[PDB]
């Protein structure tokens, strides 16, 4: 299984599950709808299984759940790091939606914190230049090669 | 007597063609006005990914020159 490294393949293998209660595709879910797609998930979990799930995700207890949330879980899951951490958190201060990429605005936060003001056309060129896929977004791995590598 | 042949053809679509769901919408956006291409050297220094992670690092950093201009409250 390829599922630890989360792929293309595999972000829409369990996408679909989702999606298939959330006919919009917005990304939204009920926790109530969160116990029917674990059914999807897998082969009916005792009830304190699921209801973990549902807990965990509805910390915030508004009954919903926004798609990058359902992500956090999983990605925990695969990844089980606990020195990644000096790093994660970094990039969790600025990824405040928690897309998992970077765009110029979440720069413009951190920067002006300082009291300094970086140019807007530096900022915009800082996302190409860290871009090494020509993508134009700067995700978590290539954030991490920044400052562990020139 | 002169006479010239008469065409014009203008005809308009309304068949509807290349349908799918197309449900999406963004909650936000940034739009600067600030922003704006008139450098050449297109150049950015490796400050800006820095200062982000040495600030949330807690690394000390000094400035000066951060004094002199607009004033705040
Ligand atoms: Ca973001
Ligand atoms: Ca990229």
């Amino acid at each position: 299984s390829m599922a630890d490294q989360l792929t293309e393949e595999q972000i829409a293998e369990f996408k679909e599950a989702f999606s298939l209660f959330d006919k919009d595709g917005d990304g939204t879910i009920t926790t109530k709808q969160l116990g029917t797609v674990m059914r999807s998930l897998g082969q009916n979990p005792t009830e304190a299984e699921l209801q973990d799930m549902i807990n965990e995700v509805d910390a915030d207890g508004n009954g919903t759940i926004d798609f990058p949330q359902f992500l956090t879980m999983m990605a925990r899951k695969m990844k089980d790091t606990d020195s990644e951490e000096e790093i994660r958190e970094a990039f969790r201060v600025f990824d405040k939606d928690g897309n998992g990429y970077i765009s110029a605005a979440e720069l413009r936060h951190v920067m002006t914190n300082l009291g300094e003001k970086l140019t807007d056309e530096e900022v915009d060129e800082m996302i190409r230049e860290a871009d090494i896929d020509g993508d134009g977004q700067v995700n978590y791995e290539e954030f991490v090669q920044m400052m562990t590598a020139k | 007597g002169a006479d010239k042949e008469d065409d014009q053809e203008h005809p308009s679509e309304k068949q509807p063609s290349g349908a799918e769901s197309g449900t999406l919408a963004r909650a936000s956006l940034a739009l600067p006005t600030s922003s704006l291409s008139r450098t050449a050297s297109q150049s950015s220094s490796h400050r800006g990914w820095e200062i982000l992670r040495q600030n949330t690092l807690g690394h000390l950093n000094l400035g000066l020159n951060l004094s002199e201009g607009d004033g705040e409250e």
